[PDB]
RNA sequence: GGGGGGAUGUCCGGGUCGCCCUGGGCACCUCUCCCGGCAGCCUUCGCGGGCAGCCGUAGUCCCGGUUCAUACGUCGCCGC
């Protein structure tokens, strides 16, 4: 029973009262910014997508 | 800054809490603050202090005078004792370590010692 | 670090060095004694850095201010650990008026 | 009211497991046990206990009889030597001595 | 020095012989041909060939069937092979425990190790996997053939000693399981001046084999066992391990300190070595949850469990026999609940990968200790057989104290002072009466509030008094303590008493030729298991 | 054996319905083990037992039931009762293991037991040096340690009995744990005995000389912080308190003072003691390196002498020989250094002198 | 150039097999070379290498007797004084330094070495 | 003030060494003290320190510049070195307490500063 | 480290004044026993015990100023 050689674990250091959380993470992963702007400055009204 | 204060805590903003905590102002802040919100700022002044060791002088500061300010506004909510109890935890690990700190801030007050003492032989020299 | 702490060979690791290098130990030890989280180990290596390489420290100026520059955080970080040990009693004398 | 059980389990000794003939089987001389299992599924197939009674008599030595297999000769640190047979128990109850100040070592 | 030698013979007459001495120095001297060389008043030169691998000392070496390779095994806790055709060298390096025994089996295939750590493996030759496995108890013994490095004095020289019983509980849910720590061998355990035994292993005792074996503390089998300067490393040991009511958690606490040898350079003033050693302790907590198949897995590990300006020993912790519940006592004076909650930070819950939730475990409950200074305490917890009470010995020298506390709510019931002669060894709490033990013994009722039976127990040495402990069976209300007969050596005798509840005459005195090192209780059923130091284990039942 | 004690309690309840007191005192003293001479010691009192001390404070002391009662002095005046003070024996678990008939439905047994106590004790003597024995000998709870200080202060708040209690009574306080100490502070203390206390404790602090210069604690300090938490906003919502955290900031910074010179100080000590070590042997002759001048080195290190072991591989310990120890020397020389050898040396009987260059 | 040497001797029974009997660091640095003798009853091998220090190494007693450094510095002595003007004085590849002393011995019996 | 030092301690003056006490030339003043006359600065300032516990803002500079600049010369005499072993050992003493001090000195700042509060809010309402 | 002595070198009252001594300060060599370690040889199964012990310091003919380290099974890319 030779010990397969592991190398050195990192240290689960503590995590203080406000973790980043899963779902902030998955919502900051939200990455490529692309900002296209409507003609003439007009605001934009409505958008939307079919289901 | 207390309106702008009551907005930041009350909707979970971070660019306009940054920017009235980065600044007598910090008094007339604290004091025009919402009582509701205390335990808010309490949390999220214990967040950036864990977070980011370099500010602790003027969140210390920042909870000092919330917890003058507002004490018994604390009390009446009570069920809410577990934001003091992880500013507690909090500032327990700051306070960590301070034994062996005081042991080694002794053996590197010597070497300085030592060196301005070679620096004023130095400049009359 | 703390493996070399486990392991009896923190002294060893650091008795070898040359100017460069101290200073590189020097400078991480005085960037990351501010985090409590490892405030220990820190310590203890800056234990050893001082009891390993205080002798050249009029040999070498740069080092002189990289000693110089552990205190002035050093000393900076009994003020942080003695305002939150001020804050921490008055978290406490609330938590007692709650009773 | 109360009762004690034999003793089981046991510190497997320095003196060295011998081999079987044939392979199969592997003979272990614990303390106050010498027991044999199987090679091949790692089961025992017979636990010889051995009764040690003089407060540190230890067993000295264990070895497969040279003559004839399927014996052994185990013998203590005063004299003591047994002629038991694994697969069996024939031998545990008859020790024979041997007259000596202490018996550091034997070989057969 | 002569650690161990293998001869072979070269042969149906007898030509010559090779014999290999291997050394307690850590040399192999190989010497070649003998007989035709004392055969020849006046002999040639003869000079062994030198094959220096092991630190420490060899522990065996034989030669391999034909004849070509030398195998070998030492403290390292790797098996050597020497070419010796070549000048090459390829190893199976790291074991579990030191290499103890070798043979060699009558064909060239298979060997056969007797490892440290109780255990014999027949390993075939360059499968080089067990073929065989078999393992013991694992526990700390006093060896009688002492050591095999112990003979030239090094830095820290091994002797044959118990120091601390054993760490070990009887599982309820399978209670023929056994859980105890168990170091990485014997020898390695013992090595360093303190008992490092960062596992625990599972052991069978309706048939006597040690089933499995899993990580507690951190260990390191793949990296050197030894120093550069020669000390054998320490590990963390796992002081107190108590196993939970359902038969699903399990609670463990784990301490290292630094050797004394090591500081050197954190002395300032007034602090001497072990002065530095105790500051910079570190004790965690650690909770695991038991798998079907025996398999502990993490779910909270606390790394300051009773915290003040600097961190606290914690004494002894206790599973509520009614509810998934740990109380741990510490040296900062209070006693803290931990109780099972679930992970949800925002009312998202975290969930394993498979979809179960994930539980963590934290302090549910704090009650700080009253003390009484009359002008180095210890302590010691029990829940009752109900739940609803947990007792509570806080323990500064002779006045020491108890305190029953209410689970529930966290005010103490009531106080009862004046009943510790010295410092408290342990205290458990059967049906209605606490038995606790100091340099005293007393069974002491509290529905009466009167102590039935005290005794003065003979005066013996510090390592003894250590090694005196006591367990209760809580199915037929019976206690049994266990204390050597009077610094501990390989020879001493020790007798354990078995009492009822009731009176005050033992109900089975019984000495035994080696001191037991510990005693515990089967859960299902009466009666008691205990493991003696030439570990043998055996079970008292009544009937 | 219980049969043999209860037929000499029943003996003593005989001499209870008897009124003879005297040979019930003499069968205490007895079994403790009238003239009634003291031994000299608070500690070595002779072991008595548990069912002996029950009786004792169930035939001394007193209960009054009217859903709530009252410890009373059946016997006022005794020798058993001051006994009982000075051998500790009057904690709240043997009176209640003396009463548990009468206590069993009573509740806050230990609050009303801990407040009416010491009051007996001051009550019995006015003098309170059984108090103040009270004090020093029982195992004492918090709220019987600040009724004792109520006690105390009212006497004051053939003159130095009261303040060694005073002492001792702050030290027990100290020692116990926060809550108790704030919970029966705030139970059995008016608000302005507090301020009270605080003028005393101000007198502990001020008059030991913190505020106090050079050139003209932790058990007090719990103390001020407990009571202070105690009352809290509740007592006090003046200059006062000003003042208090004038001198309580000028105390803070002395006892940083105290640090950095403690740092500082112990470090050149522990050199000096090494380097005298090392001059001792540079005088005797083994030629170490020492620092000349009388400023403090830049490392405060001074060579050892080499030891007379060596580790081998793998952890061994041999003899180091003394070529090697001379190699070792040959590395302790300088680069420039004069080696003065003597007519005595060459007798062969003393040693040189050496003066090596300054490195 | 591991400053390792070994020495084999023929394995006893199979002709033309060597095996190292045993390895021993006698330099400071590398062996680069070395030459053996063995005539008049003087059987050695002498090893040169960087550390500019010829070791003698007995061949036939070799395990049996102790080695010898012979020294790096020339015989002659290479140092030369002028004592009434109290200049040392040494030389090697095309310079010569001299030093002088400028003092005695007794007048420093630190700061002035 | 190089003068008036060196004569006032050879005499074991008790009045004289206060002189110069109260009053940057401190330290060009010790830079040229004689060494052993230099110890007998020492041994008084360690007798005052050891008797009672205080505070002193102006020997906090002069107790370390001389432990640099005459620290060396403690070889020489045996006397003192234990002196400043036992100094140091209750300068310990003094240094266990300063973690709950500080926290006594956390509760002054809050009170002080609510009492100030409700005497602002009476002038307010 | 102490308990103690024989002897080295020294100033302050000093002494008929010399050998030095008493009173104070002392640093060293040597002797003496207890302190911490190390080995041998008898006794006993061990535990322990007994006998004559060396080391706690300094530089060598040459020279231990050495000898000693933990495998294979398989690599790459991207994703959760």
């Amino acid at each position: 029973m030779a010990a397969e050689v592991v190398p050195l674990p990192q240290l689960k250091l503590p995590s203080g009262p406000s973790p980043i959380t899963a779902e902030q993470r998955y919502w900051r992963s939200f990455k490529k910014q692309k900002s296209h702007t409507s003609t003439a400055n007009w605001p934009i009204s409505h958008i939307s997508f079919p289901a | 800054l207390g309106t702008v204060l009551n907005q930041a805590l009350r909707t979970d903003d971070s660019d306009l809490l940054e920017s009235c905590l980065q600044t007598l102002i910090i008094q007339n802040t604290i004091n025009r603050m919402d009582s509701s919100l205390a335990g808010t700022l309490l949390s999220k002044l214990a967040a950036r202090m864990h977070r980011r060791p370099g500010r602790a002088f003027g969140l210390m500061r920042w909870i000092q005078w919330t917890l003058v300010a507002h004490g018994g506004a604390l009390v009446t909510q009570p069920d809410l004792i577990n934001r003091l109890t992880e500013l507690s935890r909090v500032l327990e690990e700051r306070s960590r370590g301070l034994s062996s700190l005081l042991a080694l801030k002794g053996k590197l007050d010597m070497l300085d010692a030592q060196l301005k003492y070679r620096k004023a032989l130095k400049m009359a020299g | 670090l703390t493996a070399l702490r486990h392991r009896s060979a923190l002294r060893e690791a650091l008795q070898g060095r040359d100017e460069l290098s101290v200073i590189n130990i020097l400078r991480w030890a005085g960037k990351y004694v501010a985090d409590p989280r490892y405030r220990s180990i820190c310590v203890d290596v800056a234990f050893h850095l001082i009891d390993l390489y205080a002798e050249h420290v009029g040999g070498s100026a740069e080092l002189a201010t990289q000693f110089q520059q552990l205190l002035a955080k050093v000393n900076r970080e009994v003020e942080k650990a003695e305002l939150a040990i001020v804050t921490g009693g008055m978290v406490e004398s609330l938590m007692m008026s709650v009773e | 009211s109360w009762k004690v059980s034999k003793p089981m389990g046991g510190r497997m000794s320095d003196i060295d497991p011998i081999f079987s003939q044939d392979e199969r089987h592997l003979i272990i001389t614990y303390n106050t046990s010498i027991q044999v299992y199987s090679t091949e599924d790692s089961l025992l197939v017979r636990r010889i206990a051995l009764p040690l009674t003089p407060s540190a008599t230890h067993i000295v030595s264990s070895a497969l009889s040279k003559s004839n297999p399927d014996y052994l000769w185990v013998a203590c640190s005063d004299g003591r030597i047994w002629h038991i047979n694994w697969t069996s128990g024939e031998g545990v109850d008859t020790p024979s001595t041997i007259d000596t100040k202490k018996l550091l070592d034997m070989a057969v | 020095i002569i650690s161990t030698f293998d001869i072979r013979p070269i042969i149906a007459e007898l030509q010559d012989i090779d014999v290999a001495v291997g050394g307690a120095r850590g040399a192999i001297y190989v010497y070649s041909n003998l007989l035709a060389h004392l055969h020849t008043l006046r002999v040639g030169t003869i000079q062994p060939r030198k094959y220096h691998w092991h630190r420490r000392a060899v522990h065996s070496v034989k030669w391999s069937g034909d004849g070509n390779y030398l195998i070998s095994g030492g403290y390292e806790t790797v098996l050597v092979l020497w070419q010796l055709d070549t000048g090459r060298v390829d190893f199976l390096p790291h074991l579990s425990a030191a290499i103890e025994n070798i043979v060699v089996s009558p064909k060239g295939s298979a060997y056969a190790l007797h490892l440290d750590d109780n255990s014999a493996m027949v390993l075939s030759t360059a499968e080089m996997k067990p073929s065989m496995y078999v393992s013991g108890i694992q526990s700390l013994v006093l060896g009688d053939r002492p050591s095999k490095d112990a003979l030239v004095r090094r830095v820290w020289r091994p002797i044959d000693e118990i120091a601390s019983p054993l760490v070990a509980t009887i599982s309820p849910q399978n209670p023929s399981h056994m859980f105890l720590c168990v170091g990485n061998g014997q020898q390695a355990t013992v090595g360093g001046g303190a008992t490092s035994t960062p596992l625990v292993q599972v052991f069978d005792i309706s048939s006597f084999q040690g089933v499995a074996k899993q990580a507690i503390a951190r260990t390191n089998p793949t990296d050197v066992n030894i120093t550069s300067e020669g000390v054998p490393i320490i590990e963390p040991t796992a002081t107190k391990l108590a196993f939970s009511h359902d038969g699903k958690w399990l609670a463990s606490i784990d301490e290292w300190q630094p050797p004394e040898r090591d500081t050197e350079a954190y002395l300032t003033g007034s602090k001497t070595q072990s002065d530095a050693c105790k500051e910079r302790r570190e004790i965690y907590l650690k909770f695991w949850e038991v798998g079907a198949d025996q398999s502990l897995e993490l779910v909270t590990r606390i790394n300051d469990a009773h915290y003040t300006k600097q961190t606290e020993s914690i004494f002894d912790l206790a599973s509520d026999p009614t509810s998934a519940r740990f109380a741990t006592i510490g040296n900062d004076g209070m006693v803290r609940f931990w109780s099972p909650k679930l992970r949800k930070r925002d009312g998202l819950m975290a969930t394993r990968p498979d979809g179960q939730p994930l539980r963590s475990w934290s302090c549910s409950r704090v009650v700080p200790l009253p003390v009484h200074e009359r002008q180095p305490y210890s302590g010691a917890i029990t829940f009752s057989e109900d739940g609803s009470i947990l007792f509570a010995a806080f323990g500064p020298p002779s006045g020491a104290l108890v305190v029953a506390i209410d689970t529930q709510t966290g005010t103490v019931r009531d106080v009862v002072s004046g009943m510790f002669k010295g410092d408290i060894r342990a205290m458990k709490s059967l049906s209605s009466c606490l038995i606790m033990l100091s340099d005293d013994l007393v069974v002491y009722d509290i529905v009466s509030d009167e102590m039935l039976a005290s005794y003065t127990l003979k005066e013996t040495s510090e390592a003894a008094k250590k090694l005196t402990q006591l367990a209760v069976n809580h199915q037929s209300r019976s206690f049994a303590l266990a204390a050597p007969i009077p610094k501990l050596k390989r020879g001493t005798k020790s007798e354990l008493l078995i009492f009822n509840i009731e009176d005050e005459e033992p109900k089975l005195v019984k000495t035994f030729s080696q001191v037991i090192i510990s005693v515990c209780a089967v859960p299902s059923s009466s009666g008691f298991v205990v493991v003696d130091s030439a570990a043998q284990v055996w079970s008292i039942t009544e009937g | 054996s219980w049969s043999e004690w209860q037929n000499k309690a029943m003996q003593a309840d005989e001499l209870l319905q008897n009124n003879d007191i005297q040979s019930w005192e003499e069968l205490m003293a007895e079994v403790f083990k009238p003239e009634w001479e003291w031994p000299s010691s608070r500690s070595d009192y002779a072991r008595v037992d548990r069912r002996w001390v029950v009786y004792a404070i169930n035939k001394v002391f007193g209960w009054e039931g009217q859903n709530t009662g009252r410890l009373t002095c059946r016997l006022p005046e005794s020798s058993v009762l001051i006994y009982l003070v000075d051998a500790g024996h009057l904690s709240t678990s043997n009176v209640k293991s003396a009463f548990k008939d009468d206590v069993r439905e009573v509740d806050k047994v230990e609050e009303l037991i801990g407040e009416q106590l010491p009051i007996i004790l001051a009550e019995v003597d006015p003098t309170m040096e059984l108090l103040v024995g009270y004090l020093s000998g029982t195992q004492l709870g918090s709220s019987e340690l600040v009724s004792s200080i109520k006690l105390l202060l009212c006497s004051l708040g053939l003159d130095e009995h009261r303040t060694r209690g005073l002492g001792i009574a702050f030290s027990k306080l100290a020692a116990c744990p926060a809550a108790e100490t704030v919970k029966s502070l705030r139970r059995l203390f008016k608000p302005d005995e507090v301020l009270v206390l605080l003028n005393v404790l101000r007198a502990e602090l001020i008059k030991d000389g913190w505020t106090t210069r050079y050139l003209d604690i932790q058990l007090i300090a719990d103390l001020m912080s407990r009571c202070i938490d105690a009352v809290g906003l509740s007592g006090w919502m003046a200059n006062f308190f000003s003042q208090f955290q004038a001198e309580i900031s000028v105390a803070l910074e002395g006892v940083m003072e105290a640090v950095r010179l403690k740092g500082v100080i112990a470090e050149a000590a522990n050199y000096a003691k090494r380097a005298r070590r090392a001059l001792a042997d540079s005088a005797k002759g083994k030629a170490m390196t020492v620092h000349m001048s009388a400023e403090l080195p830049l490392g405060l290190k001074t060579d050892n002498k080499i030891s007379t072991e060596r580790v081998r591989s793998g952890g061994e310990i041999v003899a180091r020989s003394s070529r090697q120890i001379g190699h070792f020397i040959s590395k302790r020389r300088g680069i420039y250094s004069i080696h003065r050898i003597s007519e005595e040396m060459l007798l062969g009987a003393a040693g040189p002198t050496v003066v090596q260059e300054a490195r | 150039m591991d400053r390792r040497t070994a020495v084999y001797e023929p394995m006893a029974g199979q002709s033309g097999r060597w095996s190292k009997v045993f390895h021993r660091r006698y330099h400071q640095h590398d062996v680069k070379a070395m030459a053996s003798f063995e005539g008049k009853g003087m059987s050695v091998v002498v090893s040169g290498g960087s550390d500019a220090s010829p070791i003698v190494l007995p061949l036939r007693a070799l395990g049996k007797e102790f080695h010898r450094t012979l020294p790096h510095l020339p015989q002659h002595p290479t140092v030369l004084s002028a004592p009434k003007a109290r200049y040392i004085l040494s030389w090697w590849e095309n310079e010569i330094r001299i030093w002088h002393l400028l003092n005695s011995a007794q007048q420093f019996l630190p700061l002035n070495l």
